[PDB]
């Protein structure tokens, strides 16, 4: 399956992209909330959106 | 060249030699992997009977 979706100006590239940066750093953060119950390990996480 | 290129040669000049702008690209590669494998299995000898 294909599923195209087209950015016609920038802000929608945003939101696009950011539902995606967000999306990963909510995985990272519900992987730290395993890794902080099973202790001795480190997932290390991705900021938020523009903070660098 | 003629004094009438080279006042048109000065300003092709002039807009060719604009201060260049300069662009800091930070890429952001993020990966996650893991899985997991199981192998239960329960064998059964038997001198009399048979063996699996």
């Amino acid at each position: 399956f294909i599923r195209p979706t087209i950015l016609r100006d920038a802000n929608v590239y945003s939101g696009i992209s950011s539902n995606k940066y967000t999306l990963f750093r909510a995985q990272q953060l519900d992987a730290v909330a395993q890794e902080g119950y099973a202790t001795s390990p480190d997932r290390q996480v991705l900021p938020e959106y523009g903070q660098d | 060249a003629q004094p009438d290129v080279m006042a048109e040669l000065e300003q092709v000049v002039a807009k060719l030699d604009i201060r260049r702008a300069q662009v800091l690209v930070e890429a952001i590669i993020v990966e996650i992997a893991d899985g997991d494998g199981l192998n239960l299995g329960v064998q059964w000898a038997n001198t009399n009977g048979g063996g699996t």
